[PDB]
């Protein structure tokens, strides 16, 4: 199990 | 839609403030325009306009007069303002329904027993009021049992959602709808009402529905009917338990059900005779109401068996004698009445057979009447169900994640209740073993008080006839003072047989004083080492993890409601999915390694110590009865010391 | 399609709406680690500018980042905000807020519960000390900067935070004031100033109010406040201007409203009075403060309940302390001496071995205490609580006023509700005790009659020696002389023993279940658990609390929409209706029945001590007869 | 009771 990508700062 | 108001001349409500969406109507949270008070508003759809309004308001008046707790109040019938159609102003129950109550994870495996009795008390009292006012109600389900907080804090459940061709030219296929209209009427026979009630009660007792085909009761529409119309008399639940294998009947509550054994004994027969297909052997309302309200009028005495390490609720009437109390205690513990020693708040407890239950000492689950036998008994323990986490689907699925989360919360929630009971069992064991030791001290102290009463009357008789030998053989005939006489020399040797054989009564009574002493061979040193303790804080440690898992579950619900997540919010949801499994497993294995294992170690050290103490009480009894045999032996020999 | 509400660093991000703290130099936001999603609190210095070059406060931060102690909130990293390059400190997020938000709850309007208080004391002192060990102290510890965490075991863990780490002949006479003289008289006060703040915080935590108040609030009256903290008599811990511009009411004890145990107050009031002292000497030092408080924290607590005063007690005793000092500690609160203290634990009498360690005393809880009673007469005191009434609810519609009013009202009904619960405990304990005492006297009775009959089978058996058909028809030397005087005392001993049994039975008929010492008042008078009086109060307190919380929200909005205004005005009536109902219920049902039970126990106690005197007199009377017969038993 | 100022709740706002 996974698929947890890091948080980003362009809400698009 | 949004910011839309309906109103009557007296109330108003927001269409968004919806409490209940049914097929015929909808219910909204509203207010009284002039006072501001909150009421529920039931407003009817466009397809509820299919039977005359003269007989529709005939129904509603006869309901507006129903005044009783356990029935939601119908306050007024008013007409909406713009449109003109009828609305009901009802009692607002802000706590929701029993359905939302059973939807919590704490009640995932059934209600706590105290709350169950309330659902039972209130549902039965509601039906009775409806039956008495000539109203049938077959749709009784958790969905429409409301919950209100009574002014004493305890719940009050309230009922609601109840009412008040030419044949010779017909095609034979349509002729079948001209004979199944009056004949397919397998008429209900008035016992249909309480099939729902019985299913509801099982639901509230166990957290699950009584008759379940695998894949769910709704996906598998057909196998459902095979179960309802084939359930043996007395069976209580039918479960598929397999992709398509045979169905599994049972007349018992599940192990997951935490209700007392005493209550299940009262409850199972009610459900057994309430879930029955025919009218003949199924109960009528007169019998159901009479048999149930018997359960309600019983009081509860808590007793705890030290030999078994098991707690017990005794369901008994206020007017029942001490004799039935013993019987009820035998039915759960297999300890017969003449074998029951009662201990309460450190001292023994005598029941005068005339004493009524209302005059018994007040008990709580943590202040119980202990019960012990002088005979041997094996330790049983707390019989609970071994539940482990479900498997976690690695898929990112908002529906599936919320469901998996509800399940995990409910399992950790169960482990958390069980662990709590395991600590009570250990803390109650300690409280009882402590007193039991002190009661064998009273028993030993009584034996010594009797021994030092017989040892001094034995002595005042020995030197009473030996001082007559000081005159018979010393001052008169002066010859050897050893030749025996006839009458008294046989009772002199008989007294020396007591005084000397009693010397070894002390050597054994001193040994039991030593093994019962504080640092002795029967010290309760295992009780202070071998278990978990209130200071270990295992319950609140679990609680802390259960709070994290619960907080995630509530969120995973909001995620499901939002239907699909933004980018950052999706990664957090994914991250918190791993967090949830981490916390759950951390809790579940802590339940295993700390709570259970140290409890089982304690359960076994108490079975060792129990055998030891029984042996000692059997020895101290064997010695006590010798003091009464020496008591009566000196009784018949003492008055012979008259001269 | 717009930004400007999201700050970041290369490793964290945060939403400018998720603001946890505001301050002159920086703000604090709730943020996340980009790669892991874990929450941290990020403090962003938007106005780092001060009198302190950035290099000084940056070497500070590197020093604090090394700190690693359970009562300091960890400073993980020092970062730069992505676009403004402002210094950001990322640090451990305590989701429970601060000790400020705790003391702001209405359930703590009158101090924290004792168990929580001890936690604040332990952890504040623990952090304070760890600071000194690393050569930092700030004199600025207040609830505002004490963070609260829930520990692995569910107990609070408080954590310190927000502490730093490190012309002339041509000027006016008014510039020469401060430029060469007045800003030069800064006497760099140190060492003892630090503790003043910690003292005010502990008073505040313990009472729910501030220790020095000039009637207009410490802020609105700037002047009287300085007059208080500089003229405070030694040993005083609170100064309050009760009336408008009246004298200051000094006190050196906690207020009655303080629910803290009389035992802990006795330990706390010293360390307050010596901490709140405004001179170099006369005030304590750190080394003494740490040791003195460490003494309170290393103490365990034993619960005892005085049946005759009807009062509960916490005994703060060391585990190595000896049973003799246990009696001392009970004497200090009970005013009953050690040779007078009879101890009862779980239905039976307790024997204080005079040398046993407290570590080995029976475990006790507030509801499973050790009971204490004496044979001497004692007047019942009961619970000492303060009688607090609802404030005046003014009828105007004012969002600020109504919020302040609802908070006060919620606080009064918590005190009422908590006090109501203790009243029920004192009665439930009293009943458990009376029941147990009565069974103990029955053991003292059975012990006496066990020796009365034990001695009669010696009188009747030794009378059968000198007064049988063996001892004593004309006779002049057949024993009628100096032994006939012992047969006379032995006859008057056997007959006097007759009325011993007559009085002995009379007390058995009062100890009997139906007799005139039966504890029948105990189950009739006063309130019971089945009365559900506390949860009745609780139900109202929840209505009141929910309203107060909504009135906070309304106050925040500053202006209510039309319908909401009218709902808020109705809720204000509901709030006053619930509160006066809860209050009058507390008065006419909990207190009124409790006092009735109190007076019935004072009356029943007199009857008890009067029977215990009598039964004693009959016990001694038997040891006397045993004594006077054990002499004539040895003849020749 | 003493609290005052309470107006009836409205549906129409012109
Ligand atoms: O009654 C029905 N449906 C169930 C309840 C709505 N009915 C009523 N509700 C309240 N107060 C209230 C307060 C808080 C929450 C709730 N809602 C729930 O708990 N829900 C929603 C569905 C199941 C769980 C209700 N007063 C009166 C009624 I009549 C209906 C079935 C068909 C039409 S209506
Ligand atoms: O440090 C400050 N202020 C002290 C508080 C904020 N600081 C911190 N907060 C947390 N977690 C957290 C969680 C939930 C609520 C809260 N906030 C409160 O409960 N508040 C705000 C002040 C009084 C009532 C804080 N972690 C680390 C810190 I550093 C400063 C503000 C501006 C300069 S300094």
């Amino acid at each position: 199990m996974e698929k947890p990508l890091p948080l980003r700062t362009d809400f698009s | 839609l949004d910011g839309i108001c309906q109103s009557t001349s007296n109330h108003l409500w927001l269409l968004s403030d919806i409490l209940g969406q049914g097929a015929t109507a909808n219910v909204f949270r509203g207010r009284h325009k002039k006072t501001g008070d909150l009421y529920a508003v039931k407003v009817f759809n466009n397809i509820s306009f299919l039977r005359p309004v003269d007989v529709q308001m005939r129904e509603f008046e006869v309901l507006k007069k129903l005044n009783h707790k356990n029935i939601v109040k119908l306050f007024a019938i008013e007409e909406e303002t713009t449109t003109r159609h009828k609305v009901l102003i009802m009692e607002f129950c802000p706590c929701g329904s029993l359905y939302t109550v059973l939807e919590e994870p704490s009640n995932a495996y059934g209600l706590p027993e105290s709350e169950f009795l309330i659902v039972l008390r209130d549902v039965v009292g509601g039906m009775n009021h409806l039956r008495e006012n000539g109203i049938v109600h077959r749709d009784i389900k958790p969905g429409n049992i409301m919950r209100v907080i009574g002014e004493d804090g305890q719940s009050v459940y309230k009922l609601t959602d109840f009412g008040a061709g030419t044949e010779e030219y017909l095609h034979p296929d349509m002729y079948e709808r001209a004979v199944l209209r009056k004949d397919h009427q397998k008429k209900y026979g008035a016992t249909v009402d309480l099939w729902s009630v019985g299913v509801t009660f099982y639901h509230a007792a166990t957290g699950s529905l009584p008759f379940r085909p695998f894949e769910g009761p709704r996906r598998n529409k057909e196998v459902m009917y095979k179960i309802i119309t084939g359930k043996p008399s007395g069976a209580i639940s039918g479960v598929q338990k397999a992709e398509n294998g045979p169905i599994d009947w049972s007349g018992d509550m599940p192990l997951s059900c935490s209700l007392s054994q005493g209550l299940q004994a009262l409850l199972t027969p009610v459900l057994a005779n309430i879930l029955e297909a025919d009218q003949e052997k199924c109960w009528g309302f007169d019998q159901f109401f009479a048999e149930t309200s018997d359960v309600l009028h019983r009081m509860v005495i808590h007793v705890f068996s030290l030999q078994h390490m098991t707690a017990h609720k005794i369901y008994i009437h206020s007017y029942n004698t001490a004799a039935v109390f013993h019987e009820l205690v035998y039915k759960q513990t297999k300890i017969v009445s003449s074998n029951q020693e009662l201990i309460y708040e450190g001292r023994r407890l005598v029941l005068e057979l005339g004493r009524l239950a209302q005059h018994f000492p007040k008990t709580t689950e943590e202040n119980p009447i202990f019960v012990t036998s002088r005979e041997q008994l094996n330790t049983v323990g707390l019989r609970y169900e071994k539940i482990s986490l479900p498997k976690i689907h690695p898929r990112y699925d908002l529906d599936g994640d919320a469901s998996m989360a509800k399940a995990v919360t409910g399992v950790v929630c169960y482990a958390c209740r069980t662990a709590s009971t395991l600590l009570l069992y250990q803390e109650l064991m300690r409280k009882g073993v402590r007193w039991l030791v002190e009661l064998v001290k009273d028993d030993y102290n009584e034996t010594v008080h009797k021994k030092t009463e017989v040892v001094i009357t034995l002595d005042f008789c020995i030197r009473n006839i030996e001082k007559t030998v000081k005159v018979y053989e010393k001052l008169m005939k002066v010859n050897l003072e050893a030749a025996e006489l006839g009458e008294i020399s046989d009772i002199h040797t008989k007294l020396l047989r007591l005084s000397s054989s009693q010397g070894t009564i002390e050597s054994s009574l001193q040994d039991i004083s030593s093994r019962l002493s504080p640092g002795g061979l029967l010290a309760d040193t295992w009780a202070h080492q071998e278990g978990t303790h209130p200071r270990d804080r295992n319950v609140e440690k679990l609680q802390v993890l259960l709070n994290c898992i619960t907080e995630i579950y509530y969120q995973f619900k909001k995620d499901k409601a939002e239907r699909r997540l933004a980018y950052n919010e999706e990664q957090i949801h994914k991250f918190d999915k791993q967090k949830l499994y981490y916390h759950a497993t951390k809790a579940m294995s802590h339940f295993s390694e700390e709570c259970v294992r140290k409890y089982e170690a304690f359960k076994d050290k108490s079975e060792e110590w129990m055998r030891k103490m029984l042996h000692l009480r059997k020895q101290l009894l064997s010695l006590t009865n010798q003091c009464f045999d020496i008591e009566e032996e000196v009784s018949k020999y003492q008055d012979y010391t008259n001269e």
